[PDB]
């Protein structure tokens, strides 16, 4: 059946982001659309489920020279006393049937945590210890020793923006939307490319997808510079180099791992 | 876990016993030491049997000569099956401590219908039909014909059992009904008769009350062999009803019409016999001159001479005359008639039937029936019922009454009148138990006060002990809601039953409670007719719909088939998160039969005091006699029946294992001191005055709080 | 007992009408949402590598309020929005569990899958039987620890114990915090649960090289403006505004060094300190930990450093700091 065609119509305009990027892959005629998707009331219903007699009646009494309003009328329609008990037990039973479809841890080296991932004679301790011991026999020099006008002023100058220890542009906005669209475009298609890359997948069926994905990386990125060229030749300002890293680094990973494949063989 | 009781050292399998258990064993030992019949109450349904059983095992070993055998009876076979498991567990623990087998045998008896291995009776389920087939297979003629080894199906299991079962008795072991059936199959012996033989030497024998009360069957299997036996009843609070029902016999127009047709078949059978077999069968007349069982107890039973009735032609006319008198006396249209001694005089004068010849009619019928080589007794079973009634009236009527109902209740005019012979005192049928057995312990739960039982049953108990369960956590949280949100009397009085507010209040209570009560809840009404009216009133209003939205609701009907299916669905709902509200009648067979455990009937609701229709004459005769004799007020007994019965159905939620469960009484009457006094000790003492008159909404709030405390673990 | 360092827990909340009832001081639904915010904020504050996803089940339908994520702020924002939720309907436990199972079915083996169901309405109307789902959950090694509200419902009782989780009920609002606070800690890994090594990358924060020379402008990765500097990836080479965030491309977890060091206190729980009320030859009137006079007859001591700690110090140490001050020496 044409299941895919119906799915495309539902998402054709309901969600812009999903369809927007898929078309872009075909706007420039990059690759076929087959690989795109291949890789990636209540009251009547309750009676419909609950009472089988109504279900049988509805099929046989399907609207024919009648009205739905008339059908609704037919719903509500000592011996009579027993009917309530039987109906409720039957009704309750039908509801029930309707909902029933047929290690202590141990370690060898705990010191490593104490000196964790963060990376990096004897007489000197004695000599230093004695010297400091006699240092504070004179105390309360606060009057002048703590600070001086020159020392204090020098600190203020340093704290100034020009001074040391105090080091200290949204012009493009319309282009921002295109980059975000491109960022999603890159993010959308790298995801599939990187979906199988981390896993070695030493199998032809799984590896074939890598080869198709690996080749598809060039096809998608073949059209990328053309759009980049137009944007770049506007003012030569606010260069976009980050977007190149994802494609260039994707190439390097592709080339390196592809080269590594030959070595393994 | 050996217990050094004051009387002796008693082995106990489980880890710990509550303080009430210490009182239980010593109290039981006191009666056993005194060798006198007594009555006691213990709340816990589970653990009571083992505690009761544990002392007997220790007592038997300490004083084997004092007590011969243990006769522990249970109300229903499904409940006796779990009892033997407790005994089996205890035996293994006791046997493990000893380290070797001991001369101890335990088994449970039952009807051939429930247990058997013969294929022919397997498809049949009716109890009467099973006996007819088994009797025919085991009939003397078949046994005599079995010797000839002619071409005819002979039940092999009994034939080889007599040659084998008689010679070798089973040394020891515990065999439940399911296990016993397998043993018979492998050994090719009757699971029924083999157990019957074992009663001669069986330390513990357990069976239902109907095997120990009705003289027709109980006497034969309960022979004097048990000169000094510790006979015990379990949950025998409604012992009188079972005991009285055994004596009570009902004769109806439909039954009478069947008897007339059966009698005609009996006449035809005699005619065939006369032309075919006369001399050989006539020898039984000499046996009769020389000199299904009679319902007369030991002393009452008489076998002096057959009397005037000595031949089939003469005896059949005797029944023909008696049947006609009952037929005419039953067809009379008038108010309900009572005539215990006058019926015998009226029958004797009307159709010239002396009582003494009539006393042996039932026994003569069986003897004559045997001579007829009938195919089965099931077809003629109604005739025997009339014969049993025929002899019972002619035997004694001091503590009995013949009640005739030309018009039945619930029908403006019915052409099927029923002749009732309901008894009035249960002491008559239970009397032989007390003399034959040195001591009887009536152990029961939800027991309304003991002092009445000696009045109802003519006996002198050694002790009257009431036990309240003692636990680290207060499992049961009873309450009475006599006032609703409208602060209006909610009593389900007969005159006040028609009140819409009272009906509305019950719906409000159930609706609100269902919101807080987790999966599993049961509601008990006073009668089916009242239950339908309350359901209909809720159905017309939105209360029932809201209850349905809150939880699933199930109602109970008279037919068992609907009840069984609905109950099975109920248990399914509790297992899932849907939950179910099972509306039932307190006096309905469903309530007594079913047991409620953890997450089953969590909040048992007692809608109104359970009372029977006072217009029922049969109850009046029973009620009137208790006022006439034994000095019991008419209202006292009527309240007693409700209080004892109300506690019966609501006490299941605390079965055992300290599974939290609350009980709510939706009636201000229970708050009355008289009702509380008749309330069982364990339920009564926990109940306090502060929560005695909780409002419908106030009761809900505390119920929610109660669940919180019980919800958390220990 | 070895714990599950990385866990994927789902906080299933019932949108049942019973939540409308106000047994507690505020509305029950608001109280759960208010306190659930504390758990969500605290859950990541004590387990960064873990991730959470909330589900709200109302009108017999289970809708994913928020997917699995590592940012408490996003989840907290949904909680604020959910305050004004209609809260009208009946929950479906099967629907909720089925939704979680689908998302959690594909989760890696190393992670410790978990589920926390806040059960309010005792009724549970479901399209199909749940026992079959219960069997699937055990095979899926998903720990479901329901927390009932005002009901010890049987259906959940079997769920927690059979599935390996824990069931609880709210005695009161104060007790409510303790129950969820308990689940903050990584639950111990049972015999059935297994463990495996997990690949991760440490994103070195980078800024403009030298006065905006060879700059790296970019906006974000899930109205973000251009950023002079931001976290990058060893493999994505994508600008991530904040950490820890799973690679939108690699699928490899990115996490800073301090975040991993945050959970080390779980591995080395501090031994409880014996409480002796009397002085017991303790000549130091001032508490060693806080240098404060002991106005109460209470003292705490280690088994190694053998120091003195008042009630306030011992409470603080075993509550937040998760280490003995003096015993570090
Ligand atoms: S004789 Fe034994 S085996 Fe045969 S029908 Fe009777 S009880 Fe069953
Ligand atoms: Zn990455
Ligand atoms: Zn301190
Ligand atoms: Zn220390």
């Amino acid at each position: 059946a044409n299941k895919e065609l119906e799915e495309k119509n539902r998402m054709l305009q309901e969600d812009p982001v999903l369809f927007q990027l898929y078309k872009d892959l075909v706007v420039s005629q990059v690759i076929s659309a087959e690989e795109f998707w291949a890789n990636r009331s209540d009251i009547i219903e309750s009676i419909f489920r609950t009472y089988p007699a109504v279900k049988m009646k509805y099929a046989e009494n399907v609207p024919h020279n009648m009205t739905e309003k008339e059908f609704w009328t037919r719903f509500f329609q000592e011996n009579s006393n027993a009917a309530i008990i039987k109906r409720f037990n039957h009704h309750s039973a039908m509801v029930l049937a309707a909902g029933l479809r047929k290690i202590a841890l141990n370690l060898k080296k705990s010191d490593r945590y104490y000196h964790g991932p963060t990376p990096i004679t004897s007489q000197d301790i004695i000599n230093s210890f004695q010297s400091i011991r006699q240092e504070m026999e004179a105390y309360t020099p606060k009057l002048t020793q703590v600070l001086s006008s020159s020392a204090a002023s020098s600190t203020i100058t340093a704290l100034s923006p020009g001074g040391a220890l105090m080091q200290g542009q949204m012009v493009p906005n319309d282009i921002q939307s295109e980059l975000k669209h491109l960022y999603v475009a890159v993010g959308e298609l790298l995801r599939h490319f990187w979906s199988c890359f981390p896993v070695n997948t030493p199998f032809l069926e799984e590896k074939v997808v890598k080869m198709k994905s690996n080749l598809e990386r060039f096809q998608v990125t073949k059209l990328c510079p053309f759009q980049e060229k137009i944007r770049r030749q506007y003012l030569s300002t606010n260069l976009v180099s980050h977007i190149e890293e994802m494609l260039q680094t994707a190439y390097n990973k592709l080339h390196t791992w592809q080269s590594r494949r030959l070595m393994k063989k | 876990m050996k217990l050094n009781v004051d009387g002796l050292l008693v082995y106990f399998p489980y880890d710990y016993i509550y303080p009430e258990q210490f009182s239980y064993m010593r109290e039981l030992k006191r009666t056993l030491d005194a060798k006198g019949h007594g009555v006691l109450e213990m709340p816990s349904g589970t653990g009571k049997t083992v505690s009761l059983l544990a002392l007997i095992m220790a007592y038997q070993r300490a004083y084997p000569l004092e007590v011969t055998k243990l006769i522990y009876c249970s109300r229903t076979v499904p409940e006796i099956e779990k009892v033997i498991e407790e005994l089996r567990k205890l035996l293994n623990f006791y046997e493990k401590q000893e380290g070797e087998k001991l001369p101890f045998l335990g088994l449970a008896l039952s009807s051939r219908k429930n247990l058997c291995i013969h294929p022919e009776v397997t498809p049949l389920r009716f109890g009467k039909d099973v006996d007819g087939k088994c009797h025919s297979l085991t009939a003397s003629y078949v046994r005599a014909q079995y010797q000839h080894d002619t071409s005819l199906p002979h039940c092999r299991f009994y034939e080889e059992f007599d040659a084998h079962g008689r010679e070798v008795p089973l040394p020891a072991g515990i065999y439940n009904l399911d296990d016993l059936k397998a043993l018979g199959r492998r050994q090719g012996w009757c699971p029924y008769f083999l157990a019957r033989y074992s009663i001669l030497h069986a330390n513990v024998v357990v069976y239902s009350y109907h095997y120990l009360l009705d003289p027709k069957i109980a006497d034969l299997v309960s022979k004097e062999l048990a000169r000094k036996a510790v006979v015990v009843f379990d949950e025998a609070h409604n012992i009188d009803n079972v005991c009285i029902d055994s004596m009570s016999v009902n004769l109806t127009r439909r039954t009478l019409d069947r008897c007339q047709g059966n009698l005609e078949t009996l006449q035809k059978t005699v005619l065939r016999i006369k032309e075919t077999d006369e001399q050989r069968l006539r020898d039984e007349y000499r046996r009769l001159v020389e000199g299904a069982n009679p319902v007369l107890p030991d002393e009452v039973l008489q076998e002096a001479v057959p009397g005037s009735i000595r031949t089939a032609e003469h005896f059949l006319g005797f029944l023909r005359r008696l049947l006609e008198y009952v037929k005419w006396r039953l067809r009379v249209q008038h108010v309900v008639q009572e005539s215990p001694p006058a019926f015998l005089s009226g029958l004797a004068q009307r159709v010239c039937i002396q009582r003494k010849p009539l006393r042996f009619c039932a026994e003569r019928l069986r003897s004559l029936l045997h001579t007829l080589e009938i195919t089965d007794l099931a077809d003629f079973s109604p005739l025997t019922l009339l014969a049993n009634f025929a002899t019972l009236v002619s035997t004694y009527a001091k503590g009995f009454t013949i009640i005739i109902e030309p018009f039945d209740d619930r029908t403006p005019t019915i052409a099927n009148p029923i002749l009732h012979f309901s008894c009035m005192d249960a002491s008559l049928a239970i009397k032989p138990v007390f003399e034959r057995f040195q001591s009887v312990i009536i152990t029961s739960g939800t027991l309304s006060p003991l002092d009445i039982y000696p009045k109802i049953l003519d006996f002198h108990p050694v002790t009257m002990a009431t036990f309240t369960m003692t636990l680290a956590r207060v499992c049961l949280c009873p309450m009475i809601i006599g006032r609703g949100n409208d602060q209006v009397a909610i009593s389900s009085k007969f005159e006040t039953r028609e009140d819409i507010a009272v009906i509305r209040n019950y719906g409000n209570l159930l609706l609100e409670m269902s919101a807080v009560v987790p999966d599993g809840i049961v509601a008990f009404f006073t009668s089916y007719q009242y239950m339908e009216s309350t359901v209909a009133s809720w159905y017309e209003q939105g209360i029932l719909e809201n209850i349905q939205r809150n939880k699933l609701l199930f109602i109970e009907t008279q037919d068992g088939a609907e009840t069984s299916v609905a109950l099975e669905k109920y248990q399914e709902a509790c297992e899932n998160g849907r939950g179910a509200i099972l509306l039932s009648v307190a006096r309905g067979k469903v309530s007594e039969g079913i047991d409620f455990v953890h997450h089953y009937g969590r909040a048992v609701i007692m809608f109104g005091v359970p009372y029977v229709y006072t217009q029922s004459r049969i109850l009046k005769a029973r009620l009137e006699y208790l006022r006439d004799q034994f000095q019991i007020r008419e209202n006292d007994f009527l309240t007693f029946d409700a209080m004892r019965h109300a506690a019966q159905c609501v006490g299941r939620a605390i079965r055992g294992k300290t599974d939290y469960g609350l009980m709510v009484f939706a009636d201000k009457r229970f708050a009355r001191g008289d009702k509380r006094g008749k309330l069982p000790r364990w339920i009564q003492e926990h109940l306090t005055d502060a929560n005695l008159n909780l409002t419908v909404d106030e009761g809900v709030q505390v119920a929610k709080y109660f669940l919180r405390q019980m919800a958390q673990p220990f | 007992v070895r714990l599950g360092m990385m866990r994927h827990l789902y906080v299933v909340v019932d949108g049942s009408r019973t939540m409308e009832d106000q047994d507690l001081k505020p509305n029950r639904l608001t109280c759960t949402l208010k306190l659930l915010e504390y758990f969500v904020e605290e859950y990541f504050d004590q387990n960064p590598i873990s991730q959470i996803g909330i589900i709200v089940t109302k009108s017999k339908r289970a809708e994913k309020l928020t997917e699995l994520s590592g940012n408490p702020r996003k989840h907290i924002t949904s909680l604020k929005k959910a305050v004004d939720m209609t809260c009208h309907g009946e929950p479906s436990l099967y629907n909720s569990l089925s939704i979680a199972m689908q998302t959690l079915k594909h989760m890696p083996g190393h992670t410790s899958r978990e589920v926390l169901i806040i059960f309010s309405s005792l009724t549970t109307c479901d399209p199909s039987n749940i026992y079959d789902l219960i069997k699937t959950l055990k095979a899926a090694k998903i720990r479901v620890s329901v927390i009932g509200l005002s009901a010890e419902v049987r259906v959940c009782t079997v769920l927690a114990r059979e599935t390996g989780g824990t069931y609880h009920v709210i005695l009161d609002e104060s007790h409510y915090k303790e129950l969820l606070t308990h689940h903050v800690s990584p639950p111990p890994a049972s015999s059935s649960s297994e463990c495996s090594l997990i690949r991760m990358g440490f994103p070195q924060h980078t800024i403009a090289s030298l006065s905006d020379q060879d700059a790296k402008p970019s906006f974000s990765m899930a109205e973000p403006g251009l950023t002079l500097g931001g976290y990058f990836c060893p493999q994505c080479r994508a600008k991530y505004c904040e950490l820890p965030v799973e690679c939108k491309i690699c699928g490899l977890t990115l996490v800073s060094a301090p975040h991993l060091a945050r959970s080390y206190h779980h591995l080395f729980p501090l031994d409880a300190f014996q409480e002796i009320p009397l002085e017991e030859y303790n000549g130091e009137r001032f508490c060693y930990g806080c240098q404060g006079e002991l106005k109460d007859q209470h003292v705490y001591v280690c088994a190694v450093c053998q120091n003195v700690f008042c009630v306030d110090c011992d409470v603080f140490v075993h509550d937040s700091l998760h280490c003995c001050p003096g015993c570090i020496h």
